[PDB]
C-alpha cells in the first residue's frame, strides 16, 4: 500500500496547479490526436519551483501513479560518474530507454546540481553535462512523445539557456496554500489516524499561518506523539508489554494540537527562531488607546479580508514608534510578538552589517524573502538610527556601504503590496537621525508618539509589575503615583526592584537570626517601610532637555 | 579516469576611514 | 566500560526525547500502527561544544541492539570525481539492506554549507545527493538519522524540514543540579576522601559544562598525585602498596583546582588574577556592602526572587574624580566574587573594518550570558557611549552604530537571566541618556573624596603589609590631608 | 608541520590527517606534535574558504568522537592562542595550556650556562653580571 | 547624493548624459531647495559637498545649447532658500506662482474605484479646504 | 549554434569548426549563422577552463583565416551586448554590429504561426496585432 502512494486525492491546496500539470502530462500521452487537431504542439519540458515541502515531489508521485505510462526516475547528482566520460552516455541511454520502451515520463530532481548558471562555475564537466542535456532535449521530434518533469527548489540559480523558447516552456510557481487549502491538506493527512471528537479544524487552519505542505504534517505527528506520551505516564504503560485495552482507548484531542502549535514553528523561519518571552496585553500597563489602535490595525487584514477588499484605502503596512527611553516601546513589541497569533521576526539594527562586500544586502534580501515565505509576518526593526541614518550625518565615509544598505531597504520595502502581508514596526529613541526617505508616505505611514505616562497610566503601570508579586493587604499605591511627576516605566521598575531587594535582605537576615538562635518566612509580603526605603533613593531618568526636544518634534509634526 | 579539484581564491572587504573637519 | 544512560546525566529531558524516538518505534511498533501515523525519524542535536552530544550518540549506540553506522563529516569526500555521492549512496544502501538501523552523522556543518554561499560544485553535489537520499523517491524504510552540530544556523534550510530533520533538540548548559549529576557520574569510579563535598562544589561552579567538570575532577586528581609523590622518592622502578592505597582526594584539592580552571568557552578572554581583597579597599564600607549584597543575592538566593516573582537589578555605574578607587573595586570583584569576570577596556573593541566592532561586542556579550552568572566590566564607558549626533565629522557614525548595538543587545528581546554590567567613568557628562536609564544601569554610585576616617582606613589598608615604627601614628596624617585622594 | 598537510586535490588533506592518526595509533603508544596550529584552525567561522573548514572538522572528529584516542598524546605549539577555534581549547581535545613566557634573571643565567658550556671561556669571565644587565631577552 | 566622493557629482553627470541621450526630455527636479543651495553656505558640511553639487548642476545646465532641447522643471515649498545662482537668467528664469477646482478634480480622481454613498457631495470639502494639498 | 559545438572527443570542437569553415569555403560564397555566441565566447576573463580557451582560439584563427577567394560572411546573434570577447570584436572579424531595438510585423508573425490550425470564422487578427504592444516572437 505504501508503494501505491495516492493520486490526485493526496495533494491538496493547489487545484489550479495540479489541474495544469495533469493537463500537460496525461492528455498528450494518452491521446495526442486532439493536440494535432487543434493545431498546437504540446511542450516537451515543464519546470516546477517554489519553497521546499510545498509538494513538488508529491506532484511527481501523483503524476507517476495516476497515469499508468512507463516511468524512469533519474536524479541530478547521480548522473555523472568517476570513469572518463560516462555521464553523457548515461543521459544518452536514459533518453534511449525513454524513447524505445513507450511514451514514458522522465523526472529530474534538484536540477541545481546540474545547472550552476554558467557564471559561478570554473570546471569543465558541468559544461559537458549542460551542453549534452541541451542538445538531447532540443533534439526531440514531435513523434517522440516523451515529457520531462523538472523539480528545482530555487529557480533563479538555473542556466538561462533552459528558459529559452522550446526548452522547459512551462513553469509553475507552486506557492503556499491558503486557509482552505491548509484545512483540506490537514483533512487529507489526518483521515487515516483516529481523531477525538473535540476538534475544530477550522480554528487550526485559521491559526496555522506560515506552515506549508509538510510542516502541518509535522504538527499532526507532534500532537500524536504528545498524546502517546501523556498516556504512557498515567497508566504506567511498561515497555515490556502492550495492553490491547489501552490501544482502543487512544484519541488525539484539540489540546494535543495546541501543545504541538506551542512547540512547532514554520520551517522557513526555523533558522531565525527567537527565544520565547511571555508578555500579555494586560501586562503592558497604560497606553490603552495606543494598544487598542495597534491591535485593531494589525487585526483587520487578518480577520476581515472581505472588509479590506470592500474598500479603496491602501493598507499602510509600516509603523514607527518614537519617544523617550524606558516608556515601553520594546515592551509593546514583545507583547505583539507573544500574543498576536502571527509570525514574528525580531532583528537588532546593526546585526545585519558585515565587513565583506555585498553580504549585507544579501542578508537584507534573504530576510525579506523569509518574511515573504511565512506570510503573514511582522518584521520588527530595532533602532533604525543604525540602518536609516541620515546620509549626511557624518562627513567621513565608511566605504559607502550605508547608502547601499539604505537603498536596499527602500527597494525591498517599496516592492511590497497587500500580498505577503508584512507589517514593519519601527522603534527609535532619537527621531532626528532617521532618514526622511523612510518616513515618506507609503513606506512608513503611521507615526505613533509614546508619551510619558499620566497619573492613571502610571498607577496602571505600577499595578502591572505587581501582578505576580505577593503583596501585603495594607498598601495604597495612589500616593506613590501622585508623588511622582516626571517618572517613566523604567523608574517604576527600579522602585519595585529596590523594594524587592530590601524585602529579600530582611528575609535573609531573619532566616540567619533564626538559624543562629536554633510562620517560616517572617516577610511573606512587601511593606510600606520597604517602599519608603526604595523611594528614598528612587529618581527620574529622562531630563527636561530631552522632554523639550521630544515636545518640539511632536509639535513640528 | 577523471578527477575533481577544490578552489577558494579570495573575496573583497570594505574598510572604514575617519575624517577631520575645519 | 560501556557508557549507558546513567553516565549521560544532566540532560534528562532531551535524553527522554531521543530515547523515545529511538526505542518506541523499535520496541513496540504496534502502538504506532494503532494511532495510525508513522513516527518521526529525523532529529538534529545542537549546542555548544562539550555539552555531551557525542556522548549521547555513544550512549545510543551502546544501548540499542540495532545496527549502527558512524560517519565523520569530511571523511566521506574523496579525490576521484563523483566519489562522495557514491559513498553516500553506498552508506545508505548498507544501512537499509541489513536491518533497521541508526545512522549517525557527526559534524554536519562540513557537509551542508547552505548550498547557496558555497562556490564549489562538489559541495552542491554532495548536498543534493544527501537531500535526495534523506527525502525523495524511496527515501527511507525504518532507519533513523541523527546529526551533530555546533552551529545550527550554518545548515541548509531544506535539511531542516519535516521528514529530513523534524525535531531539533537543544543540548544546552546544565543547571546546578545537572552539574551535581555530572560530578556524581565522574566521581563514582574513584577513591575519595570522606571530606569531599560534591554539592557545594557543584554550587560554586557557575559556567562549567560537561567536559569542564571532567577537567576539574582530573585537575584535582593530578594535584593529589603531585601532593603525595613528593614525600615519596622518585621510585623509577615500582611503587609501594602503602602509597598506592589510601590516596584520597581532599576537598582542598578541589578548591585548588577550582582556583585555576576556568570555563572552556571563556578561555578566549581569560584575565590574569590580580590579588585584591575587601580589606585592601579602605573606606567605602557602605558602597562595599551594597555592591556585595547586590551581586551575591541573585546567585545564592534565587528561591526568594521567585517567591516575590520579580527580577533583580543588573547594572551599576561608578562616577567620580579620578583615582578614587573605582578600578580597585573592579579588581576586588574580579578576584574574590564568585561570579565570572570579563574585564574589558573601553576602546579595545573598536576595529577598522565595517561592522566588526558590533560583531565583537555581540560575541563578548554572548560569551558573558552563556556562562552566566557573569560580571562585565566596562572601564571608561564614556569612550564607547558618546552623545549620539554630537560629532559632525565621523567614520559614517561608527560610534553611533556601536552605542546602538550595545543598547539594543544588552536590553532587547533576550533572556536576560544573569548578566551584571559594571561601568567606571570619571566623566559622566559624556554618557548617552539612554545608558543611564533604569534597567540598563540602575545604580548610579558617586565615589566622593575620602573623609578623615576614610583617609585613615585607606592609609591602614595601604600599610597593611609593610613594617612600621611602633611610635608611628596615622591620625595626624589624616588631620593634615583634607583635599587629598587615594592616589595622593 | 602546519601547512604540510594541504594539497590541491579535493579531499586529500583530511585524508592525509586520517592516515597520520591511523599510523600513529597503529604503530605504538605515540605522541603527536602539531606545530603552528594557527594555519589549521582559523576558528572555522570568520574564514571564508572551504578546505580549511573541512580540515578543522576532520581534526576535531579525530581528536574526539567514537573510539577517540587509545594511548596517544597530542602536543601543540602556537604563537598566538586567541586565534584558534574554541572547540579545540576544551578538555578532551587540549586539556591544558601551558604559558611559556619570559624567563627571569635566574632563567637567563641558566640559559647562559647551558649555551656557553660548549664554548671556551677565559678565566676572567663571569656570567652573573651578564644575566643582570640582560633584561628582556627571550632565550 | 552618493556617500562615495566624486560619485555624487558623477550621478548628476550621468543623469544629464541620460537626459541628453533621449532628446527631447523633461527633467523634473523635485524639492529644488536641497540642490539649489548657496555654494559653501553652511560652515559645517561634508567637505563642502553642497558647493560641488551646485557647481556640477550649474556647469551641466549652462552647457545646453538650442540642440538637445532639454527642459528642467523645479518645485519647492520654501522659495527663500533656493540659490540665486540657480535663479539667474540664462539657466532658469521663469517663476510660476501657484486650487479649488484642482482639489475637486483630485478628490474625484482619488474616489474612482471606491463605493461612495450616493447622497454625498464633495463640493463642501472643496469649499471648506482652501490651502490644502492632495496628500492631506 | 553556441553550445552545440561540444563533443565527447577531446578537441572535436576545433575539428567541427574547421569542418564547417572548409565546407563553407568549398561549396559556394555563402553565409554562416552563429547563434548564441555567448556560450562559445565566455569573455575569456571570467572563465577558468582550457578547452573553452582552445575553442575560442580556434574560432579566432578561423575567422581571421578567410581570404579574398572565400567570399563568405558570418552572422552572429547574441542576447547581452556585454558578455563578448573584445578579441572577437577586434578589427578583422566583427566590426559592423546592428542595434535591433511593430504592429505590422506582429500581424505577419500571427499569420505565420496561426495559419496551421482550424482557427475560426469570425476572427480579425488586425485587432490582435493592434492591442498587443510589447510582445515579440
Ligand atoms: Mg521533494
Ligand atoms: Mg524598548
Ligand atoms: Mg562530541
Ligand atoms: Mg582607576
Amino acid at each position: 500500500n505504501n508503494m501505491n502512494e495516492v493520486g490526485y486525492d493526496d495533494i491538496g491546496g493547489c487545484r489550479k496547479q495540479m489541474a495544469q500539470i495533469r493537463e500537460m502530462v496525461e492528455l498528450p500521452l494518452r491521446h495526442p490526436q486532439l493536440f494535432k487537431a487543434i493545431g498546437i504542439k504540446p511542450p516537451r519540458g515543464v519546470l516546477m519551483y517554489g519553497p521546499p515541502g510545498t509538494g513538488k515531489t508529491l506532484m511527481a508521485r501523483a503524476v507517476a501513479n495516476e497515469t499508468g505510462a512507463f516511468f524512469f526516475l533519474i536524479n541530478g547528482p547521480e548522473v555523472m560518474s568517476k570513469m572518463a566520460g560516462e555521464s553523457e552516455s548515461n543521459l544518452r541511454k536514459a533518453f534511449e530507454e525513454a524513447e524505445k520502451n513507450a511514451p514514458a515520463i522522465i523526472f529530474i530532481d534538484e536540477i541545481d546540481s546540474i545547472a550552476p548558471k554558467r557564471d559561478k562555475t570554473n570546471g569543465e564537466v558541468e559544461r559537458r553535462v549542460v551542453s549534452q542535456l541541451l542538445t538531447l532535449m532540443d533534439g526531440m521530434k514531435a513523434r517522440s512523445n516523451v515529457v520531462v518533469i523538472a523539480a528545482t527548489n530555487r529557480p533563479n540559480s538555473i542556466d538561462p539557456a533552459l528558459r529559452r523558447f522550446g526548452r522547459f516552456d512551462r513553469e509553475v510557481d507552486i506557492g503556499i496554500p491558503d486557509a482552505t487549502g491548509r484545512l483540506e491538506v490537514l483533512r487529507i493527512h489526518t483521515k487515516n489516524m483516529k481523531l477525538a471528537d473535540d476538534v475544530d479544524l477550522e480554528a487550526l487552519a485559521a491559526e496555522t499561518h506560515g506552515y506549508v505542505g509538510a510542516d502541518i504534517a509535522s504538527l499532526c505527528s507532534e500532537a500524536a506523539m504528545q498524546q502517546i506520551r501523556e498516556k504512557m505516564d498515567l497508566i504506567d504503560l511498561d515497555e515490556d508489554e502492550i495492553d490491547a485495552e489501552v490501544l482502543d482507548s487512544l484519541g488525539v484531542t484539540m489540546d494535543n494540537f495546541r501543545f504541538a502549535l506551542g512547540n512547532s514553528n514554520p520551517s522557513a523561519l526555523r533558522e531565525t527562531v527567537v527565544e520565547s518571552v511571555n508578555v500579555t496585553w494586560d501586562d503592558v500597563g497604560g497606553l490603552d488607546e495606543i494598544k487598542e489602535e495597534l491591535k485593531e490595525t494589525v487585526e483587520y487584514p487578518v480577520l476581515h479580508p472581505d472588509q479590506y477588499t470592500k474598500f479603496g484605502l491602501s493598507p499602510s503596512k509600516g509603523v514607527l514608534f518614537y519617544g523617550p527611553p524606558g516608556t515601553g516601546k520594546t515592551l509593546l513589541a514583545k507583547a505583539v510578538a507573544t500574543e498576536v497569533s502571527a509570525n514574528f521576526i525580531s532583528v537588532k539594527g546593526p546585526e545585519l552589517l558585515s565587513m565583506w562586500y555585498g553580504e549585507s544586502e544579501s542578508n537584507i534580501r534573504d530576510i525579506f524573502d523569509k518574511a515573504r515565505a511565512a506570510a503573514p509576518t511582522v518584521v520588527f526593526l530595532d533602532e533604525l538610527d543604525s540602518i536609516a541614518k541620515a546620509r549626511g550625518g557624518s562627513l567621513g565615509d565608511a566605504g559607502g556601504a550605508s547608502d547601499r544598505v539604505v537603498n536596499q531597504l527602500l527597494t525591498e520595502m517599496d516592492g511590497m503590496n497587500a500580498k505577503k502581508n508584512v507589517f514593519v514596526i519601527g522603534a527609535t529613541n532619537r527621531p532626528d537621525q532617521i532618514d526622511p526617505a523612510i518616513l515618506r508616505p507609503g513606506r512608513l505611514d503611521q507615526l505613533i508618539y509614546v508619551p510619558l505616562p499620566d497619573e492613571n497610566a502610571r498607577l496602571s503601570i505600577l499595578n502591572a509589575q505587581l501582578r505576580k508579586t505577593p503583596l501585603e493587604p495594607g498598601l495604597e499605591l495612589t500616593a506613590i503615583a501622585k508623588a511622582t511627576q516626571g517618572f517613566s516605566g523604567a523608574d517604576l521598575l527600579y522602585i519595585v526592584q529596590r523594594a524587592a531587594k530590601y524585602a529579600i535582605k530582611d528575609s535573609i537576615e531573619a532566616h540567619r537570626q533564626h538559624e543562629a538562635e536554633k510562620e517560616v518566612d517572617p516577610v511573606p509580603y512587601i511593606t510600606k517601610e520597604h517602599f519608603a526605603e526604595a523611594m528614598k533613593t528612587a529618581k527620574r531618568s529622562v531630563s527636561d532637555a530631552e522632554l523639550r526636544r521630544y515636545e518640539a518634534y511632536s509639535q513640528q509634526m | 579516469a577523471a578527477a575533481a579539484a577544490a578552489a577558494a581564491a579570495a573575496a573583497a572587504a570594505v574598510a572604514v576611514a575617519v575624517a577631520v573637519a575645519a
